[PDB]
């Protein structure tokens, strides 16, 4: 905690969504490697301990 | 028994019902482990007296 | 599943008989595919 109170680095998850940048194929039964690797991933956790 | 607790503050610390960290359940074969206790004495005999 | 003579109609049968439907109608390939709006990209 402390750590993270003196460090000027933040991270933000949107920047990898804006990279992707793939709109939702949700409608398709298959996923496409792009959405496939945001899910494992899910930027919307806020949690880094 | 004390790694659990170790968890349990843990999940507390983070506001969050299971914590990303834990200290119990890891891949590690750590069975031959040994933590203080009230059993043995300074002789190495048992306290049931 | 459903071959022998005593055939009695029921409402597990009919559920049934739409999911069947509605894959078969889903697995196609241009339904995959498809919207009725247009996004920002390709309006652009």
């Amino acid at each position: 905690v402390l750590l993270q109170r003196i460090s000027p680095l933040q991270i933000d998850p949107t920047i990898i969504s804006n990279t992707m940048s793939t709109v939702s194929e949700s409608t398709t039964q298959t996923l496409s490697p792009a959405s496939s690797i945001l899910g494992k991933l899910r930027p919307s956790n806020s949690d880094f301990s | 028994d004390e790694a659990d607790e170790a968890t349990k503050k843990q999940a507390k610390d983070t506001d969050k019902s299971k914590a990303q960290v834990t200290y119990s359940d890891t891949g590690i074969n750590n069975a031959n482990e040994l933590s203080r206790s009230g059993n043995v004495d300074n002789e190495g005999g048992s306290n049931q007296k | 599943h459903g071959l022998h003579g005593n055939m009695t109609l029921t409402s597990s049968d009919i559920q049934r008989h739409i999911t069947e439907f509605i894959s078969s109608w889903q697995n196609h390939p241009i339904v995959q595919v498809s919207a009725d709006v247009e996004n920002k990209k390709t309006a652009q």
